[PDB]
């Protein structure tokens, strides 16, 4: 079914966007910690 | 057959999906090490 195939693409596209946005937030927290560590050193 | 185009789209998304989960694991592992160093310099 085209619709079934279309929907697997959509769902996994949505999921990968959630992962990319989770990586952005992880990157920002890592920047917060590496700045704080540099300051405390 | 009629779905070869979307099947190939899904295939690339499946490869990218595994790269992103692996990358996240490496970033949370890093964050934990940076969190332990921040605690040692803090307390």
């Amino acid at each position: 079914q085209i619709e079934w195939a279309k929907a697997r693409v959509e769902k996994l596209r949505k999921r990968n966007q959630a992962l990319k946005s989770q990586t952005s937030e992880l990157q920002r927290q890592i920047a917060e910690l590496e700045a704080s560590n540099a300051e405390l050193k | 057959s009629d779905i070869l185009g979307m099947l190939k789209s899904l295939h690339q998304l499946q490869v990218e999906n595994r790269r992103l989960e692996e990358q996240i694991k490496n970033l949370t592992a890093k964050k934990e090490r940076l969190q332990l160093l921040n605690a040692q310099l803090s307390v």
